[PDB]
């Protein structure tokens, strides 16, 4: 029944308090209510201390609340190896006290931050020692992976090649949000050359809403979280849909809000709504999860969708027929009081696996071997209880995704 | 985390004397009184440079290492000179002779066990220990000759906390000092071999920046050393605060070396207008990138425009979008493909705190590891060749029990070390 | 010239055998051997010569050594690097007892044949060193010191003025008892008892070549072969020690990488300059003169057919691979 979350890196915690506000916002539990679910790892306090400092300070658990006060260090080995090792024990321990309590679970929802060195390299072991502990459940990995062009870490690429090999055999549906492609939507969806991290976190906090909270409520067509992976998973690989929002209008400047179904569905699969650099430049979809919540009509959706089913600019795979899964929720969505979201009464968070990451992985994977074709910041590594092996190992590893994803689509 | 500062030789204190000066403003740290602080956020981190002893009198956990009396007892006896502990002050009332030689093997090896002694009272103070700060000048005996060697024990003491160094590299134009590339090819070949990020400083690089990008026309001493305090400050205690995207000391080096020489970087602050009328507040971001970004106001001699860079690291801190941050310095990435070396997708390091230098919107710290810094451990390394085949001031230094084969070694060395940096000019 | 890779697969244990597990490398001929696993890349590599478990220490010596005798006649600096797994071989290939004396006793033997008959001709004088690398420390063997000063002579070429190799040998005997002692004297990590690791360790020997007719002065022949027993990376995931353990491991592999660099670089050197990084490293500056222009050079990767060895192995072909593989 239940879904464990453990919000891993400074990131997957900046972007953990915004999904666990956006949470409480639309269930009625003030600043001190009732307990979460989760829990919260970094090996830098300061940042699990704005947890512990600003808001939703006492809706947390101090136990729930994992803190490495040594360092961080934007590189994966120390974050895997190295340092995040010492932790990890702890961490699980949580995931292991926290899975106990509840009834008859039904997995973790990670969330990460790929290119990072807590966000990468601890998380990849946590995943690890999940997928033994509890083989048996959902591993649903909620990714920032990142930026095609606007990275930050100089390194960016080894901490997340090295994320994706070593949970790529441990996951069971890993949702994508690019942080990048989500600042279009904040400049074309949106207007604003303001958007601060904290924005970004709503709009995170808002398609992940539409995943876990509404859709483990009641509705007209519930779907459970393992009914994810089943409809949204070809292939035993990890499989990485993209998340992507419908009434991303703004709350301010146009207002068409009443957008019937029959619009907000059409503006899930033009490519400049999709937080994702991944625009489908010729990625089939493979499946589809459209979650609808809100005030909608069945027919509506068997027919919004049936008029997209026969667009063929929209290319689905040879080998599906049909690969939509309609999850339709009652409660619409629930905007943050004065943020800059619309506020509509419905929306359309689709989830997706498409042979357009084919790119995605590709431009990524290309950045890494620049690098690595030099050592760059290898001796980082090595010094932290790596190898040649892991990273070149890893790197073959990858190669094997890219040969998948062009695999399982372009060809009949 | 924590930091432990290091004032080597006169330079490095004082300018230590400056950089104590800042911080403590930047920590609201009165003389010997407490947090004043405006806020209360520049408190639940001072730790970093601090330690608990009263309630009131948090003392900067720093050393002050000098061979002459007359420096350390005009620091002590001036200003803030009143809030460290006496127990810091490492003085060596022997002649502090200009010699590096002097300072290293002869009379500031006796002085060493009497100063690991404390900077082992200071790491043992408690909590994780980052790395040390150590500031000093490589152009005389109690900063580079012993200014090297506490390193060079240091670095055997903890291989794994971090060490920063702030290089007061001798400048071009004039030389401050005659043996000066002795002094210096000597130090430099210590610190290429046991500090792991370096932050070379020019003085006349600084009264350039000092006399047109402050129309400031008598830059005192005072003032440079207030500058390079105001950039050591945007490094360091800065990202021990909050931040959107923070980074601490290791991020800095583990995105900044790409090779394990250790590198030398070139600092560079933001917001550097004149007084009244300058106060043009043109702050919005992309006048910050156009400030660090250009020749002219990095600290270093050398100018950028003069060889690609290996990594840079702007180190805001003031409250700012993620987008016209993270968007600029891409621009910034293409504008100047031609000048940043390309096996780097992305040579940028974006850091990005929360709270800005006191007084001000915004600022950032530019930490920039270019390839032009070549050319001027090429002009150091030249100035002593120049004068090492004549063995000039040498009687100075073998007279005080040294090498022959020493003085070749460093240069040689320290001359390598260019070969090396151009390796990726190219 | 170009650098030798050879690898040496060992023979599984009886232990191992009861295991009975699938073999992870096939050798296909004496180039050649395939990395598993066979129902993966399945890419096979082509080697020059491979080493069967069968090839005691007669024909592991013979075979490699020989060559680097032709070399060493020259005075051109040869070298020879063994690597290894724990339970690789290592010692069975470079010693062995006197019993079945593997490639250290068979130098010593025709090398000893060799001083013989190249004495005859020119009149020669060798001399041995054992130097070790521990903590990124040169100890020498034979005489456990302070590491020594380096130093560099004035062209270039990084020295050691620690240099000491303490004592030559007459004969067999004494190089024996050193034997022992080598072992003792590497510092090794308190490991398990079956398994032991040097730190970082080298061997060298000394040729000075003067004819017969020439004095000593005159033109002098100058050799020096270098055997290099490589110690181990470690793993911070395997070990779990870490700390003391942690930063021995840590410093063999800052020496592995800076040799690597090297060894790629001296590839791509073959339409190379400067650019080859001897000064990274200790080892690469002891190494300078060594790898060396037109020197001799071979590696010997061991590694053995173990189910551990698997993941070892692979690594280590890998980048043996690398080194006839990496052009621009
Ligand atoms: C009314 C007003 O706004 O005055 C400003 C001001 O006029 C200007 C010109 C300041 C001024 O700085 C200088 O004139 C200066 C003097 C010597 C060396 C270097 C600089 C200022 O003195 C400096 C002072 O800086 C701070 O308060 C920061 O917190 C800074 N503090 C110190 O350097 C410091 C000075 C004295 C005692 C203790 C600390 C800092 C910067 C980085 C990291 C930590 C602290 C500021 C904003 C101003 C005055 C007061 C006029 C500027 O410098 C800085 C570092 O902010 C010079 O260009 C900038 C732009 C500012 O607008
Ligand atoms: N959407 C979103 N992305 C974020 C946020 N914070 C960071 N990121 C992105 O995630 C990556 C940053 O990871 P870091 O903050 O450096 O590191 P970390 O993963 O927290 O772990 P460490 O490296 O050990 O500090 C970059 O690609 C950022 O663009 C956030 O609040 N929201
Ligand atoms: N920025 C700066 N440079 C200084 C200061 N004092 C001396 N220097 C520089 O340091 C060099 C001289 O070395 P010095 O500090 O006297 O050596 P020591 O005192 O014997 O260790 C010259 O290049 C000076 O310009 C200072 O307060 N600030
Ligand atoms: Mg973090
Ligand atoms: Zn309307």
């Amino acid at each position: 029944r239940e879904c464990i979350s453990i919000h891993v890196g400074q990131a997957g915690v900046q972007i953990g308090n915004a999904c666990w506000e956006l949470y409480c916002l639309e269930h009625g539990i003030q600043p001190d209510g009732h307990v979460p679910r989760a829990v919260f790892v970094d090996l830098e306090p300061t940042v699990i201390d704005e947890v512990r400092t600003g808001t939703y300070r006492q809706l947390f658990h101090p136990e729930q609340l994992i803190t490495g006060k040594e360092d961080a260090a934007n590189n994966y080995a120390r974050g895997h190896y190295t340092i995040g090792k010492e932790i990890i024990d702890l961490v699980l321990d949580r995931i292991r006290k926290l899975a106990d309590q509840c009834t008859g679970l039904q997995g973790f929802s990670v969330f990460h931050s790929f290119g990072g060195g807590t966000g990468s390299g601890f998380t990849s072991l946590l995943m690890e020692r999940l997928s033994v502990d509890y083989g048996k459940k959902s591993k649903l990995e909620f990714s920032i992976y990142p930026a095609p062009q606007v990275s930050t870490a100089v390194v960016e690429p080894y901490n997340s090649i090295l994320t994706t090999h070593t949970t790529l055999e441990h996951s069971d549906c890993a949702f994508m949000v690019d942080n990048e492609a989500i600042y279009d939507i904040c400049r074309r969806n949106l207007d604003i050359e303001r958007p601060t991290y904290t924005n970004l976190n709503r709009l995170i906090g808002q398609i992940v809403s539409s995943i876990t909270a509404s859709l483990r409520f009641d509705g007209a067509l519930n779907v459970d979280l393992t009914e994810f992976q089943t409809n949204l998973v070809p292939y035993p690989r990890g499989h990485f849909p993209l998340a992507t929002y419908a009434p991303v209008i703004s709350a301010e400047k146009a207002y068409h809000e009443q957008l019937s179904v029959a619009e907000i569905t059409n503006a899930c699969f033009e490519p400049a709504n999709q937080m994702v650099k991944c625009d489908p430049r010729h990625g089939k979809y493979m499946a589809c999860c459209l979650l609808y919540r809100g005030d909608v009509v069945p027919k509506d959706v068997n027919a919004a969708i049936a008029t997209i089913k026969t667009k063929r600019t929209i290319q689905f795979v040879d080998w599906c027929p049909t690969g939509f899964k309609v999850g339709i929720n009652y409660e619409p969505p629930t905007v943050v009081p004065g943020g800059d979201l619309a506020k509509v009464q419905r929306a359309v968070c689709m989830l997706s696996n498409t042979t357009a990451i084919a790119e995605a992985w590709a431009r990524l994977d290309h950045k890494f071997d620049l690098m690595y074709a030099k050592r760059a910041f290898v001796h980082w590594y090595v010094g932290e209880g790596m190898e040649e092996g892991e990273f070149s190992e890893a790197r073959e590893d990858m190669a094997a995704l890219e040969k998948d994803y062009e695999e399982v689509g372009v060809d009949s | 985390r924590e930091i432990v500062h290091i004032q080597a030789g006169q330079c490095g204190n004082q300018i230590g004397a400056k950089f104590w000066e800042v911080i403590s403003d930047e920590h609201g740290i009165d003389p010997t009184g407490s947090y004043h602080g405006d806020s209360d956020l520049q408190l639940e981190r001072i730790n970093v440079y601090y330690n608990e002893a009263a309630g009131n009198k948090y003392v900067p956990r720093a050393i002050l290492v000098d061979l002459e009396p007359g420096t350390m007892d005009s620091v002590r006896s001036g200003p803030f000179g009143q809030i460290f502990r006496p127990d810091n002050f490492v003085f060596g009332q022997s002649g502090a002779g200009n010699n590096w030689a002097k300072g290293h093997y002869t009379e500031g090896a006796e002085l060493v066990d009497s100063v690991l002694d404390v900077v082992r009272k200071e790491s043992e103070s408690c909590d994780c220990l980052q790395g040390f700060q150590l500031t000093h000048s490589l152009g005389g005996g109690t900063g580079s000759g012993m200014g090297t060697l506490l390193i060079s024990k240091i670095r055997e003491e903890y291989p794994d906390r971090i060490m920063n160094t702030f290089s007061v590299v001798p400048s071009p134009k004039v030389s401050d000092t005659v043996v000066e590339p002795y002094n210096a090819t000597l130090s430099v070949h210590q610190l290429v071999e046991n500090t792991d990020e370096t932050y070379c400083i020019d003085n006349e690089a600084l009264y350039d920046i000092c006399f047109r990008t402050l129309k400031l026309t008598t830059p005192t001493y005072g003032d440079l050393n207030h500058l390079v305090s105001a950039t050591m400050s945007g490094v360091t205690t800065c990202l021990r605060f909050p931040g959107q995207l923070n980074a601490d000391l290791r991020k800095l080096a583990v995105n900044m070396v790409p090779f394990p020489r250790l590198h030398f970087f070139m600092p560079g602050f933001a917001p550097l207008t004149s007084r009244g009328s300058q106060q043009y507040r043109a702050l919005t971001v992309p006048e910050l990138t156009q400030q660090m970004f250009d020749a002219k106001n990095m600290m270093a001699a050398c100018d950028p425009r003069h060889g690609r860079y290996l990594t840079v690291a702007a180190v805001f801190r003031g409250r700012m979008s993620m987008k016209e941050v993270d968007e600029q310095m891409l621009n910034v990435q293409n504008k100047n493909s031609s000048y940043f070396v390309e096996w780097i997708p992305n040579n940028v390091k974006t850091a990005v705190c929360d709270i800005p230098p006191r007084g001000l919107k915004m600022s950032a710290t530019f930490i920039g590891n270019s390839t032009a810094i070549q050319e001027l451990f090429k002009r150091i390394s030249e100035q002593f060749t120049a004068m090492f085949r004549r063995k000039a001031f040498l009687h100075w230094y073998t007279g005080e029990g040294m090498d022959e084969m020493e003085f070749t070694e460093a240069e040689s060395n320290m001359n390598d070390l260019v070969s090396e940096y151009q390796q990726y000019q190219d | 010239h170009h650098m030798k890779v050879v690898v040496r697969v060992r023979p599984e244990n009886t232990k191992e055998k009861a295991a009975g597990f699938h073999k992870v490398v096939h050798v296909v001929d004496k180039h050649i051997l395939v990395f598993d696993p066979k129902q993966n890349k399945d890419l096979k590599f082509v080697f020059d010569a491979v080493f069967d478990e069968t090839s005691t220490q007669s024909e592991v010596f013979e075979h490699t050594t020989k060559p680097i005798l032709r070399s060493f006649l020259n005075g051109y600096n040869c070298t020879v690097l063994a690597y290894g797994a724990t339970g690789a071989g290592k010692t069975h290939t470079m010693l062995g007892s006197a019993d079945e004396p593997g490639v250290m006793y068979l130098t010593m033997l025709h090398l000893y044949k060799c001083m013989d008959e190249i004495k005859e001709e020119k009149i020669c004088s060798t001399a041995v060193s054992y130097l070790e690398v521990y903590n990124e420390q040169i100890r020498d063997l034979l005489v456990n010191s302070g590491p020594l000063a380096v130093r560099e002579d004035t062209q270039k070429g990084v020295v050691v003025h620690g240099l000491t190799l303490h004592q030559p040998k007459s004969s067999e005997e004494i190089l024996h008892l050193l034997d022992n002692g080598n072992k003792n004297r590497t510092q090794h990590p308190t490991d398990m008892n079956a398994t032991s690791s040097r730190s970082h360790a080298v061997f060298q020997i000394y040729l000075r070549q003067q004819d017969k007719t020439a004095s000593i002065n005159q033109n002098v022949r100058i050799a020096k072969m270098s055997l290099i027993d490589l110690a181990g990376s470690e793993r911070a995931s395997t070990s779990g020690a870490k700390g003391t353990r942690f930063v021995e491991g840590t410093n063999i592999n800052r020496s592995l990488l800076a040799l690597g660099n090297v060894i790629n670089a001296l590839a791509d050197s073959k339409r190379k300059n400067q650019h080859i990084p001897y000064r990274n490293s200790k080892l690469t500056r002891l190494l300078k003169d060594s790898l060396g222009g037109n020197c001799q050079t071979i590696m010997i990767a061991a590694v053995s057919p173990s189910s551990v060895f698997y993941d070892d192995t692979y690594n280590t072909l890998k980048y043996a691979n690398r080194a006839k593989d990496i052009k621009s």
